């Protein structure tokens, strides 16, 4: 009670007051730490000062022609230009990153407002000679900053288990962080690849750190408190018992009590269902994988055929799942996933600026590199394709009808290959456990130090 | 602060650098070094504004075109030299006692933009270039100690760099707004500075091993709106300038944070404030200050210089005084003190130098 | 054979005694790591204790860079040999339990291996 103009005209007086306040604090903090700055310096040059005085360094002195005059009256001075011989520079290059994988890339304060709100409060309060009245005449004031409901409670303003605080809470609320933010497909947590969220269906088949723990283990182990107990370390194959009574891109599809037909993105986009999706098993649309013995780098293989490699959870006899040890085995149609790329050379080329020399011979139709970079959307490619037409330039290369990969900032080695209308290698894209990825590939046999290249203009023909 | 001569190389191109030679004997003349087209010439300064020229070499490509030079000198030797460098992306070193071009290092895959050597050793050398990169050399043993860049280094263009008193750490600026702190105490980097030393390839069949820093102790694009092309540390705090016609003196941080504690994912910067000049909002005019830092002096895009005195406190009531002359009206890329503050040279777009003395 | 070849990081030219510019055989280059354990602290979202799980983790997978679904309970007894010592000493047993069981539900490990694991680390723990 003192009347709304009054009030809203006290906000502004305080508001004013602090905001004044506060700006003389700081001017003098800046002039105390401008002054402790400066003693740094001196204390610091004179350390400086001195090793030059311990020191004893030689005067510079006097020697085609260059004068230089004086606007000011002074003689003309000439003397012998010396020159200095010269020295070979190599090819521009920008920075670029190392990748073995590509990479996705995606497309009045608080502080103060506290301090006017009691302000306005102590008034309130020495009135008598946190109300309501104030919110409203602040809200007058600093419309934007919101109503008074909204600063009615701005004023008043994810466990761990591990630590002293471990809340006892749900199975799905101590897993969370996990369950969501962790990629079923490269085995990491906020993975680089995999931007798309793991449906719900893809994870699913006493103080808190042990209550917690409780509910969450016989989400997993259900009623067998015998094991409970042993992973819960502390409790009994009793106690627990106790405690119980009271070409487009491949996305896994989560159509739950839905079969695989027409109204299945997969389906629909053309892919065959993976072992990511959460359909089925008896799904008409996976990808079977190949019983080959060996080789399958032929149509003979129906893997080959189809333009993917060998999935080492499905190809179970072709050697692709076996021997994570070395990169030659068996299966010659898994170079990409298993990373087995050949020792590239890198020299200024013998076109135009860098090219890329292979360091061993090659047969026709062998894997020499995966060519990577980052991936990115359709749209980031056009506003990125502006900013890179300056250099009459471009590392864009179509990986899909919805990504592109781009090595102008990150890539491999490959990258430094030409552009030629004839080629000895070639790019073919595979998918790769549900990944599209580029192969580069010789085109006839290879021999050691040839200059590679490969005909950019089908990996531009995203039509 | 008197203007006292004025000097025009007979090339008529662009001086971008100039250099006094802090390393001269007290009693020995004030040597300063200049860059521009393919040639670095270097002046002995004497009495009565007289500019005596000492040497001058051109490069033997015709395209070359230096940006800068730095002094530093030979432990073992006390000979000057002068690095130099620019569009060409090659660093020479010139030895100016025997007039000799001795080393020189290919590597930026395009052009530098700035060379500053380390405060307390003469054999480390830092090129910032337009390749997006830092790099830091150690020219006694010839090898790549470092590059600075990589997935949380510059976007683009690299246009300046600096280290601080004491040769701790280095903070850089360029074309993408931001500006950088690489610290070169941590137990990486002083590790391999020693393990550089140690490099003799006459005992190996292996290349040194260069560390990519892919990181920056410290990030911001938060104090200028556009290119940054100067940066210098004062003390513990940073100057640095845009085009927006007035260089900023900040702290990583809030006010109270320690530079040595700021964390590399920090947030916050401190401005300090700012000195304001007009008409220098073209790129690539450089401020300077002394060896004592009490002075820092700024040239304009037609003919002015000003010269702060950085003693005060404050930046708005910070003693200025603008020097200015009927026949400097070229554009001014830079300034240097001669150690003792003495001396001022300023050097300009049409190959002219200035000479100011104090007193 | 017979030209001048330089080091794709540095492009330092090469010095006879190579070939071999193989500097980057970095199965899993420096950069990505610095740039994986800064990812994860960012997320204010999440407790420091699952994040150092997840962090170290992530390093793991990324060392020897398993593929297969069927490498993971493999991996899961590299993990607590190679970083057992760690979790311990950075007091992160029981994430490192949510995080066993996680990969339960998501089908990639047996339970057989969800406490042939906790009991190589306790087994582990009391070696101290
Ligand atoms: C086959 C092959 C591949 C590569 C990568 C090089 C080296 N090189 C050529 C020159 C070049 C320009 Cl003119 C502009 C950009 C550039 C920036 C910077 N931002 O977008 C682009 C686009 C970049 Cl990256 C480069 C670059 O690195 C080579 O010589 N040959
Ligand atoms: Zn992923
Ligand atoms: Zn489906
Ligand atoms: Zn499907
Ligand atoms: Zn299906
Ligand atoms: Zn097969
Ligand atoms: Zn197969
Ligand atoms: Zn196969």
């Amino acid at each position: 009670e003192k009347g709304p103009i009054c009030w809203r005209k006290r906000v502004k007086s305080e508001y004013m007051r602090l905001r004044q306040l506060k700006r003389f604090r700081r001017a003098d903090e800046v002039k105390s730490m401008f002054n402790s700055n400066r003693q740094k310096i001196q204390e610091r040059t004179e350390i400086l000062n001195q090793e030059w005085k311990q020191r004893r360094i030689q005067p510079v002195h006097i020697m085609r022609e260059c004068s230089v005059t004086s606007d000011l009256d002074f003689p003309k001075q000439v003397i012998p230009l010396k020159t200095l011989n010269a020295v070979a520079s190599v090819p521009i290059m920008y920075s670029w990153s190392p990748l073995q994988q590509n990479f996705m890339v995606e497309d009045i304060n608080d502080e103060i407002f506290v301090e006017l709100v009691n302000a306005l409060g102590q008034l309130d309060r020495r009135d008598e000679k946190p109300s309501d009245k104030i919110f409203e005449a602040i809200s007058s004031m600093f419309p934007d900053k919101g109503t008074a409901e909204e600063l009615k409670e701005k004023y008043k303003e994810t466990p761990n288990i591990d630590g002293p605080n471990a809340k006892s809470v749900q199975r799905e609320q101590s897993l969370h962080s996990f369950h969501t933010l962790f990629c079923r497909r490269c085995f990491k947590y906020d993975c680089f690849l995999h931007p798309f969220h793991a449906t719900p269906n893809t994870y699913k088949r006493w103080s808190g750190a042990e209550a917690s723990m409780f509910r969450v283990l016989i989400g997993t182990y259900y009623d067998n408190f015998c094991a409970i107990a042993r992973l819960i370390g502390t409790k009994t194959c009793r106690q627990v018992y106790e405690f119980r009574v009271k070409v487009y891109n491949y996305q896994p599809c989560d159509h739950p009590r839905q079969p695989c037909d027409n109204s299945c993105p997969c389906v629909i986009a053309q892919n065959f269902c993976e072992k990511f999706c959460q359909c089925s098993s008896e799904c008409q649309n996976r990808f079977p994988g190949c019983r080959c013995k060996a080789q399958c780098n032929t149509k003979q293989c129906p893997c080959y055929l189809a333009v993917r490699e060998c999935d080492p959870d499905l190809c179970l006899t072709c050697g692709a799942a076996d021997h994570w040890d070395s990169k030659n085995v068996s299966c010659k149609n898994c170079s990409i996933q298993r990373g087995s790329k050949k020792h590239l050379l890198l020299a200024p080329s013998d076109v135009a600026g860098w090219g890329i020399f292979i360091k061993d011979p090659v047969q026709k139709n062998e894997f020499i590199s995966e060519y990577c970079g980052e991936i990115i959307s359709q749209d980031e490619a056009d506003r990125r394709g502006k900013v890179y037409d300056k250099y009459m330039c471009s590392f864009l290369f179509n990986l899909n009808n919805d990504f592109v990969v781009d090595a102008t900032r990150k890539g491999n080695k490959i990258r430094f290959a030409n552009h030629s209308v004839n080629p000895n290698c070639y790019a073919k894209v595979m998918m790769v456990n549900g990944d599209h990825r580029i192969g580069i590939f010789a085109k006839r046999a290879i021999q050691t130090g040839e200059e590679l290249f490969f005909d950019y203009r089908y990996s531009q023909a995203d039509a | 602060f008197k203007c006292v001569n004025s000097l025009k190389e007979d090339h008529n191109q662009p001086l971008f650098g100039v250099q006094f030679n802090w390393h001269s004997k007290e009693g020995d003349p004030l040597v300063f070094a200049t860059v521009g087209s393919n040639r670095v010439t270097l002046y002995e300064c004497h009495s009565q504004g007289e500019i005596r020229l000492l040497q001058s070499y051109v490069d033997a490509d015709a395209d070359e075109n230096f940006y800068t030079c730095a002094w530093t000198y030979d432990s073992n030797t006390s000979h000057p030299l002068l690095a130099v460098a620019g569009s060409r992306g090659i660093i020479r070193i010139i030895n100016p006692i025997t007039m000799q071009c001795i080393k020189h290092y290919v590597g930026h895959g395009n052009a530098i933009n700035e060379l500053k050597f380390h405060p307390r050793d003469p054999n480390l050398l830092l090129s910032v270039s337009k390749d997006h990169a830092l790099r830091l050399w150690n020219i006694q043993t010839d090898t790549l100690v470092a590059i600075f860049g990589g997935v949380e280094g510059h976007r683009d263009e690299v246009l300046s760099a600096d280290y601080d008193l004491l040769g701790e750490k280095i903070m850089s600026c360029g074309m993408d707004h931001s500006l950088k702190l690489w610290r070169i105490n941590s137990k990486r980097m002083m590790n391999a500075i020693k393990e550089s030393y140690d490099y003799n390839p006459n005992k190996t069949n292996r290349p040194f091993i260069s560390q990519k820093i892919h990181f920056p102790d410290f990030s911001t694009r938060d104090i200028h709106r556009n290119y940054v092309d100067c940066v210098r540390w004062l003390g513990d705090l940073i100057l640095s300038k845009s085009c927006e016609n007035a260089i900023v003196c900040w702290k990583p941080g809030k006010m109270e944070d320690d530079i040595d504690k700021i964390k590399p994912s920090e947030s916050n910067v401190t401005i300090l404030g700012r000195f304001d000049y007009s008409q220098c909002d073209i790129w690539y005019m450089r401020f300077s200050m002394d060896f004592w830092q009490k002075m820092l002096a700024l040239g304009n895009q037609v003919g002015k210089l000003y010269v702060w005195d950085l003693e005060v406190e404050d930046p708005h009531k910070a003693k200025c005084t603008t020097l200015t002359h009927h026949k400097c009206g070229a554009a001014i890329r830079q300034t240097s003190f001669s150690r003792d503050s003495s001396i001022l040279i300023a050097v300009c777009d049409d190959a002219s130098i200035w000479r100011w003395d104090r007193l | 054979h017979n030209r001048l070849y330089f080091h794709s990081d540095t492009c330092l030219p090469l010095r006879p005694q190579e070939m071999e510019v193989d500097d980057e055989d970095e199965k899993d280059p420096e950069w990505l790591r610095e740039k994986t354990i800064t990812q994860i602290e960012e997320f204010s979202d999440v407790n420091e204790g699952e994040k150092e799980v997840m962090k170290l983790w992530n390093l793991h997978v990324m060392k020897h860079g398993f593929i297969a679904d069927n490498q993971m309970n493999h991996a899961c007894m590299l993990f607590v040999e190679n970083y057992g010592q760690k979790i311990i000493k950075k007091n992160l047993c029981r994430n490192f339990m949510l995080h066993l069981v996680s990969m339960h539900d998501f089908n990639l490990i047996s339970i057989m291996s969800i406490d042939k694991a906790v009991t190589k680390l306790r087994e582990m723990q009391q070696k101290l």
